[PDB]
């Protein structure tokens, strides 16, 4: 029985009281035989009226099978706790992490199911499991074990990590480990079938030292702020075309000088035209490759993510934290039986990983979708255990790119 | 009784105490009443006297069909612990599950049978008066914070044993009702209702009994539940001079018709108090909602009826335009009989879009409702929806869905081209307008400047110039502009709008057989 950690949210604040989603039924018995196991297991105990406060929880299918998985909301939860409280014991972010050439991803959620959670903490991880048209009041629970996708659960065992860690990261010193919410993320300069071993070894040692994995590869060293260029080819549509998304180019960097190649008619012309002009471009398109000075960071400001329809199974990205400002940029793509909802869901789900990677943190989606849409089927392809914040689109203004 | 039902523990929010009213002695006569009552709640354990062992006080009250007590517990109130919330909903008769037989079970002194937490006593005590004699109460007081929530805890504990030994029985809990619904014999149903009667009473708890038990139909929540159809209760509306509040409860009354009245639509009587306006304050009647409230008449002059549920089989929606910008449909399990009904609005956009948009309010309805997405058939086909979404900006998704030929079926008015043509012309098309004082050209024939005029917008003036494009164009033809208000306008292939001008360029790009459109800064 190890002593349990105390968790005090920053004094002025109360615990969460969000509402819980109307699910499927499907997904309520799911839920329903999940909690009775961890009931029996007791990971969670039912509750009283007498405690007020909930969070949302939903049904995933974990990685592919029948296997139903239960995911917490804690987005709520974790504002008003890990705020402070990763300040008190937070997980450094490594910086080297962005440089190697490989980084997978290793699920270790499932051992937090072991630490018990500080008994007066206890009632903020109040949840429900909904009941069908008004049928019942809900089935109430909270947790007595860390609960996955609560920030703090990462901090509080983060010590039982560094020790079950601290041979494998002699023996391997050139690896990076980063630890988010209930993942691993692990980092080598080593070839991929060597750093597949090492990955392999990684979870052997780790099974054999209790902390229980499932038994996702990133490339970071082909990631930067990808250049606005354009392919070469000239009719006038074709010139008036780019010449247009030259002027918004102006805006993330003053230098173009499209009047150059402006020099053109002022009559019917959607036909074709032979391009000093030709100089001009060759010029420009140095300066589009030259990265964007003056782009910095800041850790109080919030990361804010956009995504934008492509088409024919593609889609773009822009991360940034201020106007233009564009911290990242880059692209997605898929085969089949993506759809416009499925897609976004693991386009998602690839902007995420991206950010933690690189600065620790989720980024806050501003997302192309009716709200109500994404969120009646948001949960049918999730699968990560954690959630980023999200707000939905609008007015989609011709960016241009 | 009292109940042998153990207590839900409850504090006081951190760092508060007793509330401290004082009361006003008022009426004496009233203090003679109250006197019989509080003699008969200490004669039955729900308060008891208590001394003067520094407690605090609430006020009290004697508001009598012609008394009643009524402590207020508003100071209490605001500083009793927050508990979870009740039941923020109600079911719908749609979802409900059919049974072969119903009955409702009308639970007696409900909060009154249920005790109270022993710590918790002191803070609810009560004076009654030229000294004053004290009172504190043992069980759930009326309109204190936590009964609510702690008699429905209370009920769902009680309950557990039986329905343990009863898994066929599907009882529903509201309020202070249950709902208990069997598949048996009315002789084996009757014998069942007659053992909840007795669980339900050795925990304290007093219902109706077999000729006292409420028959149907069902009057409740503004339905009538019968034992196979449901429908709502008798929707009434009226003269000439009509108000803010008369027009508000009129909409009321024909949003809740429309659950089971197909075809119900208040449009035109919902835009006439668009405005905040006041409430007393007299509103006209336009003729286009006369005509609403005319047609609304006659859904009503007829009545209808929904079915219940069966989980066996499966569950179909249909939806069918309206015209308006309104839309209407329904959900079955067979086609006669309807489970429910309803219909959309939209606050100028294609019919694709809004029709996908209504199938978004079906699939929230059915998934709160039936915990199942209807299967759907539409009057639309696959060639008018892959390719509308396909070349929308924004994320669709749409359940299964088979075709229906009911016209109006809704179809892609018009299509822009996605590259130039074969040779048309340009048509660079301005609209300088002076925000001090009240443009439009082309330069293909050069036959630009049509005409201005007063508070003409330039982003009215540049999608006009847009129309004047249209004005010197053929058949397959090519516009530009540097608008982008125009771009975004036309390109959302709108199907009508607000301003006729922009359906004026509807009807030419209608009209027209091959369009490509083009923005340059
Ligand atoms: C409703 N009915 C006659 C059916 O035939 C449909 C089957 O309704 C039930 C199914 C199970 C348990 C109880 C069921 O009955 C009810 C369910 C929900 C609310 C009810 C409100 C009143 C009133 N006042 C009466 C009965 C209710």
């Amino acid at each position: 029985p190890i002593e349990t950690v105390p968790v005090k949210l920053k004094p002025g604040m109360d615990g969460p009281k969000v509402k819980q989603w109307p699910l499927t039924e499907e997904k309520i018995k799911a839920l329903v035989e999940i909690c009775t196991e961890m009931e029996k297991e007791g990971k969670i105990s039912k509750i009283g009226p007498e405690n007020p406060y909930n969070t949302p929880v939903f049904a995933i299918k974990k990685k592919d099978s029948t296997k139903w998985r239960k995911l917490v909301d804690f987005r709520e939860l974790n504002k008003r706790t890990q705020d402070f409280w990763e300040v008190q014991l937070g997980i450094p972010h490594p910086a080297g992490l962005k440089k190697k050439k490989s980084v997978t991803v290793l699920d270790v959620g499932d051992a937090y199911f072991s630490v018990p959670l500080d008994e007066d903490f206890r009632k903020y991880t109040a949840f429900t499991i909904p009941s069908i048209n008004n049928e019942t009041p809900g089935i109430r629970y909270q947790y007595n074990v860390l609960p996955q996708g609560w920030k703090g659960s990462p901090a509080i065992f983060q010590s039982s990590m560094t020790k079950i860690l601290e041979p494998f990261k002699k023996q391997n010193p050139d690896i990076v480990i980063y630890q988010y919410m209930d993942d691993l993320y692990v980092g080598s300069d080593l070839e991929i079938g060597q750093h597949r071993t090492k990955i392999e070894e990684l979870r052997q040692h780790l099974l054999r030292w209790g902390l229980t994995t499932p038994d996702y590869e990133l490339h970071p060293d082909k990631w930067t702020v990808q250049p606005i260029v354009l392919p070469e080819k000239w009719t006038v549509n074709d010139i008036q075309k780019l010449v247009g998304k030259l002027n918004w180019a102006s805006q993330i960097y003053p230098g173009i000088k499209v009047r150059q190649l402006s020099k053109l008619l002022r009559k019917a012309l959607t036909e074709v035209i032979p391009l000093e002009a030709e100089l001009e471009l060759a010029e420009n398109r140095e300066i589009l490759k030259e990265p964007v000075h003056g782009v910095y960071y800041d850790p109080s400001k919030d990361l804010i993510a956009e995504i934008q329809k492509q088409g024919q199974g593609q889609w773009t990205y822009q991360i940034y934290q201020e106007p233009f400002k564009n911290l990242k940029t880059g692209k997605y793509a898929r085969m089949a039986h993506t759809n416009d909802v499925k897609q976004l869901t693991e386009a998602v789900q690839k902007i995420t990983t991206e950010s933690i990677v690189i600065w620790g943190k989720t980024p806050k989606f501003k997302l192309p979708i009716q709200k109500e849409t994404w969120e009646t089927w948001w949960t049918e392809y999730w699968q990560a255990t954690w959630i980023p914040e999200w707000e939905f689109v609008n007015t989609p203004p011709l960016v241009k790119l | 009784p009292i109940s042998p039902i153990e207590t839900v523990p409850v504090k006081l929010k951190p760092g508060m105490d007793g509330p401290k009213v004082k009361q006003w002695p008022l009426t004496e006569e009233k203090i003679k009443a109250l006197v019989e009552i509080c003699t008969e709640m200490e004669k039955e354990g729900k308060i008891s006297k208590i001394g003067p062992e520094n407690p605090y006080n609430t006020p009290v009250f004697a508001i009598k069909d012609s008394w009643r007590k009524l402590v207020d517990f508003r100071e209490l109130n605001k500083r009793t612990q927050d508990f979870w919330e009740v039941q923020l909903g109600i079911p719908h008769p749609a979802g409900l599950k059919k049974k072969k037989s119903v009955t409702v079970l009308d639970v007696g002194d409900a909060y009154f049978s249920v005790p109270l937490d022993e710590d918790f006593r002191k803070y609810t005590a009560f004076t009654i008066p030229n000294p004053g004699i004290r009172y504190q109460y043992n069980v759930l007081p009326q309109g204190w914070k936590g009964s609510p929530a702690i008699f429905q805890s209370s009920m769902t504990k009680i309950l557990e044993p039986f329905a343990a030994q009863n898994p066929d029985i599907v009882i529903y809990q509201y309020m202070d009702d249950l709902y208990v619904g069997s598949d048996l014999e009315i002789g084996q149903h009757r014998t069942k209702i007659e053992e909840l009667r007795q669980h339900l009473l050795r925990w304290g708890l007093t219902t109706p009994d077999k000729k006292h038990q409420k028959e149907p139909p069902f009057l409740w929540m503004g339905y009538e539940l019968h034992p196979d159809k449901w429908t709502v209760q008798p929707i009434v509306l009226p003269k000439d001079s009509w108000t803010v509040n008369d027009i508000q409860k009129l909409v009321g009354k024909l949003n809740w018709a429309s659950q089971i009245y197909p075809g119900i639509k208040v449009r035109q009587l919902s835009k006439l108090l668009r405005g905040t306006k006041a409430l007393t304050e007299v509103i006209p009647l336009t003729e286009e909602a006369e005509l609403e409230l005319a047609e609304n008449r006659e859904i009503l002059k007829e009545p209808v009826h929904g079915v219940y549920y069966d989980p066996s089989k499966d569950l179909i929606a249909e939806i069918q335009k309206q015209g308006q910008g309104q839309w209407t449909y329904q959900i079955y399990q067979e086609p006669f009989k309807n489970l429910k009904t309803g219909k959309y609005a939209r606050m100028h956009t294609n019919d694709v879009k809004q029709l996908t948009e209504a199938v978004q309010k079906i699939t929230t309805e059915s998934i709160v409702i039936w915990g199942k997405t209807p299967k759907f058939k539409l009057p639309i086909q696959k060639e008018t929806w892959e390719t509308w979404w396909t070349e929308y900006w924004q994320a669709t998704w749409i359940p299964e869905w088979e075709f229906v030929n009911t016209p109006p079926l809704v179809k892609l008015w018009y299509q822009l081209e996605k590259e130039p043509i074969v040779g048309a012309e340009t048509f660079y098309v301005d609209g300088a307008a002076n925000r001090e004082t009240k443009k439009a050209g082309y330069v293909t024939k050069g036959r630009q400047k049509v005409v201005p005029l007063t508070n003409t917008t330039n982003q009215k003036t540049e999608l006009q110039a847009i129309y004047l494009a249209l004005q010197d164009s053929g058949l397959e033809v090519n516009i530009v502009t540097d608008s982008q208000y125009a771009l975004g306008i036309i390109q959302a292939q709108p199907d009508k709008s607000e301003s006729e001008l922009v359906n004026q360029i509807i009807e030419q790009l209608i009209k027209k057989e091959k369009v490509y459109l083009a923005w340059v800064p």
